[PDB]
C-alpha cells in the first residue's frame, strides 16, 4: 500500500535494447558527422553562410553524440558517473538539442532569403555575418539549456542510482509546464512556424516560369519574353510551346533543352533544406507530443499507475527515436545531396 | 522534460496517511519531475518504499533529520 508505481518490465527491456542501439547510433553518428565536418572544411572549404550553418549543425550533433555512450551505460546499469557528470552531460545534451533545431531553422531562413529576397541577401549573407549569427546562436542555446541543468541531479533511489530532473514541489506543475513548453515551443512550434512561413514564400517563387537552355548551342529560352520571330508569344511556359518548335540558333528540338544551372541548383538547395527539416519532425515530433501528454496526464485522465506505464513506454520509445536522429543528417546528405556523394567519392579516391 | 530515461522512473499515486516510525526509515528520495504528482519516497531498514506527501510537516521534518 502506498508504494511507488513500478515500470519493472519497461526498465528491464530498455536495459537490454537501448545500449546496443545507442552504441550503433554513436558509431554511425560519430563517423558520419566527422566525415561531414572533414568535407565541409577541407573539400567544400566553407565559402558561404550555408556551409557555416551546416558545419555548426554537425557540431551540434557531436555534442549530442558525446553524451550517448553515457546514456547507454545508464540504461545498462545505473548512474555511475556522479552528480557533476550528470549535470554536465545533461547540459551537453540540451545544448546539442536546442542548437540542433536552431541551425536547421537558420538553414531554412538562409535559403529562404536567397530565393525570395535575392537582392537583400547580397550583403546579409556574408560569411562574416554567418559566423556572428552562429556565435549568438550557441550562446542562446546555452541559456536555453541552463534551467534543465540546474533542475537535474543524480540521486540514490533505493538500490539504483539515477540522473533525473526534479522540480520544487511547491511550484511543481508550474515548472513542469514551463520546461515542457520551453521544449515544445522551441523544438516544434517555432520551427513549424518558420517552415510554414518560409515554404509558402519559396513554393511561390519556385513554380514561376522556368528558363531553359539549348544543350547544343547554349541558347537560353527566357519565358518572360518568349520568342516572337518564331511564333512564340511572350510569357509562354516552355511546356506551352508548340512541339514542332526548334532552337532559333541551331534548330534542335525541345528534346535537347534543359533547365538553366541557377534553376536546378535552386531546386537542389531547396530539396536539401526541406528534407532535413521534415526528417527532423519525423524523428522528434513524436517525443514532443508524448511530452505534452505526460505533462498534462491529469488533464487527459492518464494519471494512474496502469495508464502512466503505457505513457512511459510511449515516452521512452519516442525519446529513443529522437536520440537516434543525431546520426541521420549525414545519411541524408549521402542520399539527397549530389555535392556530398561526389566529394565522398573523391574522399575514397584520395585514399588510393 | 529533462535528461534521457526519465520514463524508466517510478511515480506515486497515493501517500501514506500517518507518519512512519522515524526509527524504521533509512533514506529518502524525491520522485522524478516526469511524475504527475510531487512525492517523497522513504526507504525502510526492510527496504520497503513508501510514498509520502512533501507538503506534510512530518515529512519535511523527517527529511531534515536524515540530512544531519
Ligand atoms: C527507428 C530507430 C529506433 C526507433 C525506436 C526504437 C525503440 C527501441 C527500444 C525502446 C526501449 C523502450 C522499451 C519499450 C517497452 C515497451 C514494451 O516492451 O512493452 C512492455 C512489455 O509488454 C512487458 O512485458
Ligand atoms: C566520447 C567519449 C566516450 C565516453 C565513453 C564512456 O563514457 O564509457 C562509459 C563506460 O561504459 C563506463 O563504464
Ligand atoms: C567503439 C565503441 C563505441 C562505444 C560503445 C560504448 O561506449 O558503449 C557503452 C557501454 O556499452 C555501456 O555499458
Ligand atoms: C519559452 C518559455 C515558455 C514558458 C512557458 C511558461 C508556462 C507557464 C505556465 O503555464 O505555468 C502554469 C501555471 O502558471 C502554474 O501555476
Ligand atoms: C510529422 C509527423 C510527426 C508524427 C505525428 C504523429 C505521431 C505521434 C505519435 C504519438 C504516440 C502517442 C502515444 C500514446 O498515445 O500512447 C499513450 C497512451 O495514451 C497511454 O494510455
Ligand atoms: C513517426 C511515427 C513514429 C511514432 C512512434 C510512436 C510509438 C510509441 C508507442 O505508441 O508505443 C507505445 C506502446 O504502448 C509501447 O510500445
Ligand atoms: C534512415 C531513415 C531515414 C533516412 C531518410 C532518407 C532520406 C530521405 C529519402 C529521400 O528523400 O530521397
Ligand atoms: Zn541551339
Amino acid at each position: 500500500t502506498s508504494e511507488p508505481c513500478q515500470k519493472i518490465n519497461v526498465k528491464q527491456i530498455a536495459a537490454r535494447l537501448l545500449p546496443p542501439l545507442y552504441s550503433l547510433v554513436f558509431i554511425f553518428g560519430f563517423v558520419g558527422n566527422m566525415l561531414v565536418i572533414l568535407i565541409l572544411i577541407n573539400y567544400k572549404r566553407l565559402k558561404s553562410m550555408t556551409d557555416i550553418y551546416l558545419l555548426n549543425l554537425a557540431i551540434s550533433d557531436l555534442f549530442f553524440l558525446l553524451t550517448v555512450p553515457f546514456w547507454a551505460h545508464y540504461a545498462a546499469a545505473q548512474w555511475d558517473f556522479g552528480n557533476t557528470m550528470c549535470q554536465l552531460l545533461t547540459g551537453l545534451y540540451f545544448i546539442g538539442f536546442f542548437s540542433g533545431i536552431f541551425f536547421i531553422i537558420l538553414l531554412t531562413i538562409d535559403r529562404y532569403l536567397a530565393v525570395v529576397h535575392a537582392v537583400f541577401a547580397l550583403k546579409a549573407r556574408t560569411v562574416t555575418f554567418g559566423v556572428v549569427t552562429s556565435v549568438i546562436t550557441w550562446v542562446v542555446a546555452v541559456f536555453a539549456s541552463l534551467p534543465n541543468i540546474i533542475f537535474t541531479r543524480s540521486q540514490k533511489e533505493g538500490l539504483h542510482y539515477t540522473c533525473s530532473s526534479h522540480f520544487p514541489y511547491s511550484q511543481y506543475q508550474f515548472w513542469k509546464n514551463f520546461q515542457t513548453l520551453k521544449i515544445v515551443i522551441l523544438g516544434l512550434v517555432l520551427p513549424l512556424l518558420v517552415m510554414v512561413i518560409c515554404y509558402s514564400g519559396i513554393l511561390k517563387t519556385l513554380l514561376r516560369m522556368k528558363k531553359y537552355t539549348c544543350t547544343v548551342c547554349g541558347y537560353i529560352y527566357n519565358p518572360e519574353d518568349g520568342d516572337p520571330d518564331n511564333g512564340v508569344n511572350p510569357g509562354t511556359d516552355f511546356k506551352d510551346i508548340p512541339d514542332d518548335w526548334v532552337c532559333p540558333l541551331c534548330g534542335v528540338g525541345k528534346d535537347q533543352f534543359e533547365e538553366v544551372e541557377e534553376e536546378k541548383k535552386r531546386h537542389r538547395d531547396v530539396r536539401l533544406i526541406f528534407t532535413i527539416m521534415i526528417v527532423y519532425f519525423l524523428f522528434w515530433a513524436p517525443y514532443n507530443i508524448v511530452l505534452l501528454l505526460n505533462t498534462f496526464q491529469e488533464f487527459f485522465g492518464l494519471n494512474n499507475c496502469s495508464s502512466s506505464n503505457r505513457l512511459d513506454q510511449a515516452m521512452q520509445v519516442t525519446e529513443t527515436l529522437g536520440m537516434t536522429h543525431c546520426c541521420i543528417n549525414p545519411i541524408i546528405y549521402a542520399f539527397v545531396g549530389e555535392e556530398f556523394r561526389n566529394y565522398l567519392l573523391v574522399f575514397f579516391q584520395k585514399h588510393i | 522534460q529533462g535528461p534521457p530515461l526519465m520514463a524508466l522512473q517510478s511515480c506515486c499515486f497515493a501517500y501514506i496517511a500517518r507518519p512512519l516510525p522515524r526509527a524504521h526509515i533509512k533514506e529518502y528520495f524525491y520522485t522524478s519531475g516526469k511524475c504527475s504528482n510531487p512525492a517523497v519516497v522513504f526507504v525502510t531498514r526492510k527496504n520497503r518504499q513508501v510514498c509520502a506527501n512533501p507538503e506534510k510537516k512530518w515529512v519535511r521534518e523527517y527529511i531534515n533529520s536524515l540530512e544531519m
